[PDB]
Formats: structure tokens, C-alpha cells, sequence
């Protein structure tokens, strides 16, 4: 009766603490690839970074917007944060080692991107001013077309697998990572994940907002965006490159706990977040959604039927 | 006004008085670089397509063998 709600506070905490700790590395590592270093006077090594900026966004003079003042505008950021979260509500960090088994976890992830989806539009809307609400339908259109595209991803590792929840996908990849043969399945599947959160080369509605509101409305909204930027890196690492297995296969790996290596690979994929995004220019809005409904989608789709074709005539389909 | 002043210790003459030191080393110092180069020397179109599709299906293969055995 009272486990349960034990395991949601240890669910949420430690997100927060590393999401926390994310923004911190971000800046550190793209730092340490523009030749110079990050935040690194406040803690011993810059550690006592995010809690002197938490301290500072707490006791810095709020403002209350002038907008539907309740009810619309002090509820959206809450929508998309509880979204993110209980999207991190089913994921697997080890065998067993889960909070709900529920057996259709991958219908159940891409629902919830979809819902994200009306978060940010309503957060956008609840604003007065209109430029907000056409950049709000901007990044709507933008992360509905590359959510297809996401699908159609997801409905090709599922034919590679029988079952859909998230811990039978790692025994199939116990077997071999399906990273491997699906390499190009995986660098769109990333590309799609880069547009779904719109963080490395598609900027251009963040950026258009930047060149034309509260303190803890905004850091909740940013806290959103990056806790959905950890969701989407783990599900990648959850069904296209093991999921807590080692590699090799040799009893000395075996000695890790399993969930070192989950950690580890959802470390590797934010940092080459981190690392694509400090290396390219921006894409403009045109040929942003060009590629999404031009580039990815029929790819996706040649990609599903290709590899039903190939793994339906050999006996090697379970 | 300059003379003892540039150099005062034993000319004969205004000429050949003073020592300078100003310039560059005789030589030029080198021939320098100016136009761009950047090898291309990365596997360039057989290798990488022969690569992929090689490991797609010897990937298809193992997926094959390992849901037999968990069949
Ligand atoms: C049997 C099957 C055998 C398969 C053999 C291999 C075939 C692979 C074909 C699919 C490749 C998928 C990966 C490339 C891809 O999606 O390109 C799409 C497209 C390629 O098309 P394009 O849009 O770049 O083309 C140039 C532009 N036009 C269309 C005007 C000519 O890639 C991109 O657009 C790149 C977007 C930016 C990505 C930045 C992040 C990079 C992250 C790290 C990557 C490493």
C-alpha cells in the first residue's frame, strides 16, 4: 500500500537531481569542445553549479502574468511536466527492476509524446501575445510530423520482436543489438529524436521566440524539455542498443550490475546530444519540415518494409 | 643634434655611424603555407555500402539464431 508511493518519490527525485546536473554537464562539455572551460568557480569542480541557480531562480522577485491568470495559465507547464514524467513512469533500468510492467509500453510512449504535444500548444495559446501562438503552432507541426516518423521507427524494431513491453525488446537484443543491423534505422531514429525535443539543428521556433514568463513557469517549461530529452535518450538505448546487457558476453562483465551499463549508455547518447548540437548551424522552418515530411518518412517506411521482407522469408521470425 | 647621440664611440664620419637592429634574420625566416589542404583519405563509397549492408544481413542472420533460441 505505501511501497508504491516509496517508488514513485524514488522515481522522481533522482530525475530531477540528474536532470539538474544534465543542464551543468551540457555546458561543461560544450565548453570543453569550444576550447575553454564551463561553470567551474562556485562548486569544487563546478558541482555547486545548478543549486546556486536553483537558489537564484527561488529567491529572485516572481511576477505573476496578466493572462488567465488561473486555471490556463498556472496549469500547462504542469501538464507537460507531469506528461514527461509519467512517460518515465514504465522503463526498464534492470530485470525486474521497473515500476509497471505494463505490456503495451511502446503504444503507451508514443501516446504520451503526442500528449507533450498538447502541452506545449496549450502553453503557448495561454500566453497573450501572438507571435508566441504561431511559434506554438511552429514547434506543434514540427513535433507531430517527426512523432510519425518515430512511429513508423518503433513499428520496425516491434516486427524485429514479438512481444511490446520494454523488457522483452531487451532480450531480444540480448541476443544482438539491434543497433547493429539497423544502423541506419538508428541514426534516423536519432535524427527524429533531435526534432521531437527540437535541441541540436532544429532551433528555429526557439530562436524566432528569441529574436520576436514567469521565473518558475519558465524553469519548470525548460525542466520539461530536458526531462523529455532524458526520456527520449533512454528509450533509444532501451530498444536499439541492449538495455542493461553486457557486451561480449565474457564472465567478467558480468560482474557490473546491469544497470551500470543502462547508465551508461543513456550517459553516451546525451552527451553526443550535447556533442551535435555544438557543431552544426541551424536549419530554417521551410526545409525543416520539408525533410520531416520529405526525407524521414518515405526512409521509415522503406525501412519497415524492408525489413519485414527480409525476416519474412527465412524462419527467423518469432 | 645626433650625432654623439646615435652613436658617439669612434666614426670617422656621419656614415656608417649608427647600428639598428630592426628588421627580420636574413632569410625570411621560411617558405610559408597560405593555400587550404584537407585530405580525403576516409573509405569512399564501395567500402562504407559494402560495410552496411553486409553487417545488416549478418545482423538479420544473429536475430534470426537468437529468437529460436528463445523460442
Ligand atoms: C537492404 C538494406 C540496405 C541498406 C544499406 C544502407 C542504406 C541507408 C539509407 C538510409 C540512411 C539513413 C541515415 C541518413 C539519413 O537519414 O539521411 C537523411 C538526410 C539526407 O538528406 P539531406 O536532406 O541531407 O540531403 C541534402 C539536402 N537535399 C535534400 C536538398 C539534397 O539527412 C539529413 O538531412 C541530415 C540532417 C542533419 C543531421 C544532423 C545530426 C547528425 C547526427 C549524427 C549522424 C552520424
Amino acid at each position: 500500500y505505501i511501497a508504491v508511493p516509496a517508488e514513485i518519490l524514488g522515481i522522481i527525485l533522482p530525475l530531477l537531481l540528474g536532470v539538474a546536473f544534465l543542464v551543468l554537464a551540457e555546458r561543461k562539455v560544450m565548453a570543453f569542445v569550444q576550447r575553454r572551460k564551463g561553470p567551474d568557480v562556485v562548486g569544487s569542480f563546478g558541482l555547486l553549479q545548478p543549486l546556486a541557480d536553483g537558489l537564484k531562480l527561488i529567491l529572485k522577485e516572481p511576477i505573476s502574468p496578466s493572462s488567465a491568470n488561473f486555471s490556463l495559465f498556472r496549469m500547462a507547464p504542469v501538464a507537460t511536466f507531469m506528461l514527461s514524467l509519467v512517460a518515465w513512469a514504465v522503463v526498464p533500468f534492470d530485470y525486474g527492476m521497473v515500476l509497471s510492467d505494463s505490456n503495451i509500453g511502446l503504444l503507451y510512449l508514443f501516446a504520451i509524446s503526442s500528449l507533450g504535444v498538447y502541452g506545449i500548444i496549450t502553453a503557448g495559446w495561454s500566453s497573450n501575445s501572438k507571435y508566441a501562438f504561431l511559434g506554438a503552432l511552429r514547434s506543434a507541426a514540427q513535433m507531430v510530423s517527426y512523432e510519425v516518423s518515430i512511429g513508423l521507427i518503433l513499428i520496425t524494431v516491434l516486427i524485429c520482436v514479438g512481444s511490446c513491453n520494454l523488457s522483452e525488446i531487451v532480450m531480444a537484443q540480448k541476443q544482438i543489438w539491434f543497433g547493429i543491423p539497423l544502423f541506419p534505422v538508428l541514426v534516423m531514429f536519432f535524427i527524429s529524436c533531435l526534432a521531437e525535443t527540437n535541441r541540436a539543428p532544429f532551433d528555429l521556433p526557439e530562436a524566432e521566440a528569441e529574436s520576436v514568463y514567469s521565473s518558475m513557469g519558465s524553469a519548470l517549461f525548460f525542466l520539461g524539455e530536458y526531462a523529455n530529452m532524458i526520456l527520449m535518450s533512454g528509450l533509444c538505448t532501451s530498444l536499439s542498443l541492449g538495455g542493461w546487457l553486457p557486451i561480449l558476453d565474457l564472465p567478467i562483465f558480468k560482474r557490473i550490475p546491469g544497470s551500470i551499463w543502462f547508465s551508461i549508455k543513456v550517459i553516451l547518447f546525451l552527451f553526443l546530444y550535447i556533442w551535435v548540437r555544438a557543431a552544426f548551424p541551424r536549419y530554417r522552418y521551410d526545409q525543416l519540415m520539408g525533410l520531416g515530411w520529405k526525407v524521414f518518412l518515405p526512409l521509415s517506411l522503406a525501412w519497415v518494409v524492408a525489413v519485414s521482407g527480409v525476416s519474412v522469408t527465412f524462419p527467423w521470425l518469432p | 643634434t645626433e650625432a654623439y647621440i646615435r652613436n658617439k664611440p669612434g666614426m670617422v664620419s656621419v656614415k656608417d655611424m649608427p647600428v639598428l637592429q630592426d628588421g627580420p634574420p636574413p632569410g625570411g625566416f621560411a617558405p610559408v603555407r597560405f593555400a587550404r589542404r584537407i585530405p580525403n583519405k576516409g573509405p569512399s563509397a564501395v567500402a562504407i555500402f559494402l560495410a552496411a549492408f553486409g553487417t545488416f544481413s549478418w545482423g538479420m542472420y544473429q536475430v534470426g539464431q537468437g529468437n529460436k533460441i528463445r523460442r
